[PDB]
């Protein structure tokens, strides 16, 4: 048996966005989460549904891998039950949601001086997003009804806006690399398990 | 699709993009305090100037949005700060003349020269030059010469440029709905919206003149017993029922009497307290300054210091390969970043303005979750107080040798509570009418009350009487006295350094009693006790979202503003002051003066 890719997906050299949110299907595998908990590294584990000591004995029939990164200040958001920017305009988790939520502090890795705008998310769209459902596209939100046809003017703003991640901003701030493992119980075998 | 859900869609945009700006234009400024250098000289006029010109847009696109259809109290506010139009009402000529008029007072001031022509060693630099002879001298012409010197070059260029800034100013103010320029200064204290609360700006000089009032009493005695002290180093110069001269005070102006004290001790044989020969014996460093004034916060339950306000902060000195322009400052970055850029040294003036300047990130760090147009105080005078109470309360004798600083078993006696009831009332008591006077000359001035042939007869009409001080020598029209302080030139706010002074002591007071203190008003302390801590945290979170009015009933329980607590407190020093002035004679009279002959 093989060692599952748990190293590109947690130890990636260049992480996605939150608005258009990589999806990565890890299954057939071996996942270890026994060394996850040693790793010293994660400023926030928390599952929802499933406990640390149960996570090696049952086995999920898809481990869907959603990375992204988010700010400090809100990691909370992502999670069954809250609102803000990010939990209805660009990825919601579902009320039941049965997985874990992983993430570590990584200015050292997607910061530079002057300035690193390589991330960015949305901020206006007209309604909000169902669970689990991205939306890639930069229209131009309408706030009135002039109308305006495509003019970046009055009541009328692009919707992409950019993460400023510097060496010096706050733990507030600072990227937290967010591998948000969904696991779910199917009708097709499940063979990933520690 | 109305008109409170697109104020708040343009106030989101707004908000999440000025983020990315301030910060970046906060750094170069933060390089630029960390280094004199012409390569970096330019990088704060274009930081400056991107951000002038977003804000300068936005203002200028939020004017299509009235304000009688809002109905939300914290929208309305984020929106009356950005429809400020500000000087862009002004035609093109005539915002160039008043920013041409702006760069050249500045420069006047900061390139002024006082020399004697006749004596090639009577020349000296300003700071620590010019403030060093008018600080520790002893002598009557010395200082003569070098107070009539400086009005007469830097005081006399200023005239016909201060006369264009007043009609140019008058014609910017009354271009926004307003009277005159004064209208505009006493914007800041009117609050409107809220019922129950209301706050008018004809209110503020009725509240004025009325604390005044009940101030000046104390001041009275103080003063005569200050004359009287003053007998002894000019007994040939100075009347015995008459005024003060003014180049007698302490320094240039007046404004403050701490330097007297070395002339006028009540009590000469005693040891007074003193903590500068307790730090250096200590091997106590700047970083030690700091690791032990935490402890004094975190013990009455405030959170702790980030990780970054140890590695990014400058302390010390950083010796001669770089420049480094050190007033007291206190540097909040944004976007989570404390940091702290101070000229330390081993003294007790340095200590306590270590604890102020803690005070300062530690109210900056409470009200983080408001927006970016609400993340500031309560008012221009509140800000400065909160952090100026945390000093008073660590120089006292139950701190001091908590600390180690002070003598295990310093004695506390009736002569040692005089000693420092005097020091601090040399510096608190005698500055509040010099603020009071020049505040109600300017908004004299800017009304059209005064014309021009008494543009300087009403300056020593109003010194004359209500400070009590008199000019050595006369001055005519010809000159302009008030455009010598650095405030005026630089047109800066003078009535923030007269309301905190009266709000420090209410708070003091409030957080004592609610931390169950027996005794008097000077020697209590609020450490160790978490509920005077908890108290004044739910007042610290408010930021601008509520009234001042409301902030300070938070806490004290009277939205008005009262004298009272600073009588109580220096009611000891009355009390001796009253005994002590039985010969003297209380009072002073306005028809006497040094060249009336």
């Amino acid at each position: 048996t093989n060692l599952c890719p748990f190293g590109e997906v947690f130890n990636a050299t260049r992480f996605a966005s939150v608005y258009a949110w990589n999806r990565k299907r890890i299954s057939n595998c071996v996942a270890d989460y026994s060394v996850l908990y040693n790793s010293a590294s994660f400023s926030t584990f928390k599952c929802y549904g499933v406990s640390p000591t149960k996570l090696n004995d049952l086995c999920f029939t898809n481990v869907y891998a959603d990375s992204f990164v988010i700010r400090g200040d809100e990691v909370r958001q992502i999670a069954p039950g809250q609102t803000g920017k990010i939990a209805d305009y660009n990825y919601k988790l579902p009320d039941d949601f049965t997985g874990c939520v992983i993430a570590w502090n990584s200015n050292n890795l997607d910061s530079k001086v002057g300035g690193n705008y390589n991330y960015r998310y949305r901020l206006f769209r007209k309604s909000n997003l169902k669970p689990f459902e991205r939306d890639i596209s930069t229209e131009i939100y309408q706030a009135g009804s002039k109308p305006c046809n495509g003019v970046e003017g009055f009541n009328c703003y692009f919707p992409l806006q950019s993460y400023g991640f510097q060496p010096t901003n706050g733990v507030g701030y600072q990227p937290y690399r967010v591998v948000v493992l969904s696991f779910e119980l199917l009708h097709a075998p499940a063979t990933v398990c520690g | 699709s109305t008109i409170e859900e697109q104020a708040k869609t343009f106030l989101d945009k707004f908000n999440h993009e000025a983020e990315d700006l301030f910060y970046q234009s906060s750094l170069a400024s933060w390089n630029y305090n960390t280094n004199i250098t012409e390569e970096n000289v330019q990088n704060m006029n274009n930081a400056g100037d991107k951000w002038s010109a977003f804000l300068k847009e936005q203002s200028t696109l939020a004017q299509m949005y009235p304000l009688q259809e809002i109905q939300n109290l914290t929208v309305k506010l984020q929106l009356q700060a950005l429809q400020q139009n500000g000087s862009s009402v002004l035609s093109e000529d005539k915002s160039k003349r008043l920013n041409t008029i702006l760069n050249t007072m500045s420069t006047i001031y900061s390139t002024g020269k006082v020399c004697n022509p006749d004596n090639p060693q009577e020349c000296l630099l300003l700071e620590p030059g010019l403030n060093e002879i008018m600080a520790n001298s002893l002598d009557y012409n010395e200082r003569l010469w070098a107070w009539e010197s400086w009005r007469s070059e830097v005081g006399k260029q200023l005239r016909p440029l201060y006369e264009e800034y007043v009609v140019l100013k008058n014609e910017m103010a009354r271009a926004n709905h307003y009277e005159d320029y004064g209208d505009y200064w006493r914007g800041d204290y009117e609050v409107n919206g809220v019922d129950g609360y209301d706050y008018s700006r004809g209110q503020l000089i009725e509240d004025v003149e009325h604390t005044f009032e009940e101030i000046k009493p104390l001041y009275e005695h103080l003063h005569a017993y200050v004359r009287a002290k003053l007998m002894n180093a000019y007994p040939s110069y100075i009347s015995p029922i008459g005024c003060l001269p003014a180049h007698l005070l302490g320094d240039m102006w007046g404004r403050f009497w701490t330097n007297l004290y070395s002339l006028t001790v009540p009590f000469g044989q005693k040891p007074n307290i003193d903590v500068t020969d307790a730090m250096v014996d200590q091997a106590w460093d700047a970083q030690r300054i700091f690791k032990e004034a935490e402890k004094f916060f975190v013990s009455v339950g405030l959170p702790n210091m980030t990780q970054g306000f140890w590695e990014n902060s400058m302390l010390t000195d950083p010796g001669n390969v770089q420049k480094a322009v050190c007033h007291p400052t206190a540097w909040d970055l944004g976007k989570g970043d404390f940091r702290i850029l101070m000229c330390t040294k081993v003294t007790m003036d340095d200590f306590l303005t270590a604890h102020h300047e803690m005070g300062h990130i530690q109210y900056d760090m409470a009200y983080a979750a408001q927006p970016f147009l609400l993340r500031n105080g309560a008012n221009e005078g509140f800000h400065e107080a909160v952090g100026e109470i945390m000093s008073l309360s660590a120089a006292t004798p139950k701190h001091l040798k908590s600390i180690g600083l002070l003598s295990p078993d310093f004695q506390e006696d009736n002569e040692t509570e005089i000693n420092f009831l005097l020091k601090q009332a040399l510096t608190i008591v005698g500055t509040l009418p010099f603020t009071y006077m020049l505040e109600k000359w300017r908004w004299m001035v800017f009304k059209g009350e005064i014309p021009k042939d008494q543009w300087m007869k009403k300056w020593w009409e109003m010194k004359r009487e209500i400070v009590g001080v008199v000019e050595p020598v006369p001055h005519d029209e010809t000159y302009c006295d008030p455009a010598s302080l650095f405030h005026v030139s630089n047109d800066y706010s003078f009535i923030r350094y007269y309301t905190r002074t009266l709000y420090q002591f209410q708070f003091q007071e409030a957080l004592c009693q609610a931390a169950k203190h027996e005794g008097p008003l000077h020697k209590c302390d609020i450490s160790n006790s978490t509920e005077a801590g908890q108290k004044l945290f739910n007042m610290l979170r408010l930021g601008k979202s509520e009234p001042w009015t409301l902030a300070l009933e938070n806490v004290v329980g009277a939205k008005n503003m009262n004298v009272r607590p600073l009588l109580n407190y220096f009611e000891p020093l009355f009390t001796w002051l009253k005994d002590q002035n039985k010969n003297s004679f209380v009072g002073w009279s306005t028809d006497w003066s040094p060249y009336a002959d």
